[PDB]
RNA sequence: AAUCCGGUUAAUAUUCCGGAACCAGAAGGUGGAAUACGGCAACGUAAAUGAAGUUGGAGACGUCGGCGGGAGCCCUG
């Protein structure tokens, strides 16, 4: 309850609606960053730009594990490119 | 309750239906306030020019509903 | 007299220029630090000293007995 | 500014990059240069009066410009006086479309 | 003409090639830059099936040219050139949209003719993640 | 998921009145773009295809102590 003052000069006990909390990163765990931080039905209306990063994954992961993602892929590849190679 | 500070932009909103009414408030600062009650926002215009105030409402849509001040 | 750039920009910044000629990749450094340091080093037939400053990345030797 | 910060009207005409826009300062006349090689020349007349939109069209389409690189029209300049468009090209051209 | 990779902003994880490097700083970019063309759009799978029309749809390519700092590219064993990628990079091409748009064109044009032609297969086929 | 003010009775108010908004759902209509974007970057815009299948976040979280920010009450010119 939050308790403000009226335009009549009366003190009026106001419902507070609950904090939203931001979404957090899917491998990080983290939250996420440049997205609004609402309740999940307040984030509906807003668009899937102002929902989702220009990248890819883009509002699942962060950055940083998206290029640790790129570049643990690209290890897994050669590496699997030399083990054939050598069989 | 949305202040419009474009003159053409009230024009044509008081040309679509969307406007219901018109009121132009006298304040003590002298300035008329154009204020025009549409269907999902109140849109008001406030215009220190008397003149252009006095053109504003003889430029008012016909339909539209001038109201004095209140 | 081989400055390091151990960290992990400085190393970044040595080792993918080419500049860290030897590369002194400790245990406690990150994995991929330590394949892109191999992927960089294959790149370019780089010192990699591979030690069992988080990755000793000297642009140069010098006096330095290796 | 007194319509809506969203712009009244819009055009495409150029086939390329739209490079400038250019207004006269006097004569109603608007000139808007491209990479394209065709200078798009409108007459607009804008009145004071509240219910008077401005009426704005195109006049002429200039053409007939060389096209280096994929650039065509790069600078347009109108005269102080009269209606005259001064177009410097990619290629050293300058035409004075008077 | 070397392959590269960029691992970083919009176009992740996409292959490009080396076009004009401007390594060796810049104005714009006081870094390690590199103006690349690459493929953001992989062309389809073209099935035999597929009408002619169909074919060409899937095989469509859209290239992308950038400038990419060297830290945020990554360099690659395979590499590709072609004559006309060559000298087709330039400030000039960057600084006019125009140029740019054509520029565009251009290297996916070469680009089509490189899959058409069926060469560049592994820089063509979009990479997995 | 989504509403406040002022006024109104013998006994009623976030319900009634006057004024002003918000939510959800629904179709078609208009206009805008459409046949997505820039920055090394975190990120940003009026729009900016996504089946099956796969994944995540929020919802949805233990307790105590001190500090900072604000509000109100009280105090005071």
């Amino acid at each position: 309850t939050r308790i403000i003052k009226t335009p009549g000069n009366n003190i009026r006990y106001l419902h507070i609606k609950k904090l939203g909390t931001i979404p957090r990163c899917g491998d990080t765990g983290v939250p996420l960053q440049g997205i609004p931080a609402l309740r999940p039905r307040e984030f509906a209306r807003l668009s899937h730009n102002k929902k989702t990063v220009q990248r890819a994954y883009g509002g699942c992961l962060s950055a940083n594990a998206v290029k640790d993602r790129i570049v643990r892929a690209f290890l897994i590849e050669e590496q699997k490119i030399v083990k054939q190679k050598l069989k | 309750p949305r202040q419009i500070s474009d003159i053409k932009q009230f024009l044509e909103i008081a040309r679509r239906k969307d406007a219901t009414s018109a009121r132009i408030k006298k304040n003590t600062n002298k300035d008329v306030k154009f204020k025009l009650r549409c269907s999902k926002y109140l849109y008001t215009l406030v215009v220190a020019d008397a003149k252009k105030a006095e053109k504003l409402r003889q430029s008012l849509p016909p339909d539209l509903t001038v109201t004095e001040v209140g | 007299s081989g400055k390091y750039v151990l960290g992990y920009k400085s190393t970044l910044k040595t080792l993918r220029s080419g500049k860290a000629k030897l590369i002194l990749i400790a245990a406690n450094a990150p994995p991929l630090r330590k394949s892109e340091l191999e992927y960089y080093a294959m790149l370019s037939r780089c010192s990699v000293h591979h030690y069992s400053v988080g990755v000793l990345a000297v642009i140069d030797a010098g006096d330095s007995d290796i | 500014l007194d319509f809506s910060s969203k712009p009244y009207k819009n055009l495409r005409y150029h086939s390329r990059a739209l490079r400038d826009v250019s207004y006269h300062p006097s004569l109603p006349l608007f000139c808007s240069g491209s990479d394209d090689g065709d200078v798009q020349v409108f007459h607009g007349r804008v009145y004071s009066d509240l219910l008077a939109n401005p009426l704005i069209v195109p006049l002429k389409i200039l053409r007939n410009h060389k096209v280096v690189d994929n650039v065509g029209v790069l600078s347009t300049c109108w005269h102080p006086k009269e209606a005259w468009l001064f177009s410097a090209g990619a290629g050293g051209e300058i035409r004075m479309w008077t | 003409g070397k392959v590269a990779l960029i691992t970083r902003g919009r176009f992740a994880g996409k292959k490009v090639v080396i076009l004009q490097a401007i390594d060796q700083g810049s104005k714009s970019h006081p870094f390690g830059h590199a103006v690349v063309a690459g493929v953001e759009r992989y062309p389809l799978k073209v099935t035999k099936s597929m009408g002619a029309k169909r074919i060409a749809r899937r095989s469509r390519v859209k290239p992308f040219i950038k400038v990419v700092n060297y830290n945020h590219l990554m360099p690659t064993r395979y590499a590709l050139e072609l004559d006309n990628l060559k000298g087709l990079i330039t400030a000039d091409t960057f600084k006019e949209p125009t140029q740019r748009s054509a520029a565009r064109k251009t290297v996916k044009k070469t680009f089509e003719e490189k899959y058409q032609s069926g060469k560049s297969a592994w820089f063509f086929t979009p990479l997995r993640f």
